[PDB]
């Protein structure tokens, strides 16, 4: 559900 | 029900203008794979720091960032760890094997 680019 | 082996590896990344150049999914309450709370690498940007370094791979579990352990943490806790970094970041990962 949550995806994060870093 | 069979044994599952992983190779544990440390990867040092230096941020570029666009950061580390990968994405993470997973976490407690945000499972990337049913029954698994691990933080997983799900994207690697072409030309980005992770890509150029060449060690990090999609499918890798992210076990730690610097001195912060990411085993059984929420996605939010993983993001918090990655947000609070300098231009040099030490990742501990587990690769399939």
């Amino acid at each position: 559900y949550l995806v994060t680019s870093v | 029900r069979k044994p599952v082996s992983e190779k544990i590896m440390e990867i040092k990344l230096i941020k570029g203008p666009k950061g580390l150049g990968f994405s993470i999914a997973g976490g407690v309450g945000n499972q990337h794979i049913p029954g698994d709370n691990s933080i997983y690498v799900t994207k690697i940007i072409e030309g980005g720091a992770a890509h150029k370094d060449g060690k990090l791979q999609i499918g890798d579990k992210l076990l730690a960032v610097n001195n912060v352990c990411l085993e059984e943490v929420t996605h939010e806790e993983a993001v918090t760890a990655l947000k609070n970094t300098s231009d040099f970041v030490y990742l501990k990962v587990a690769k399939p094997t």
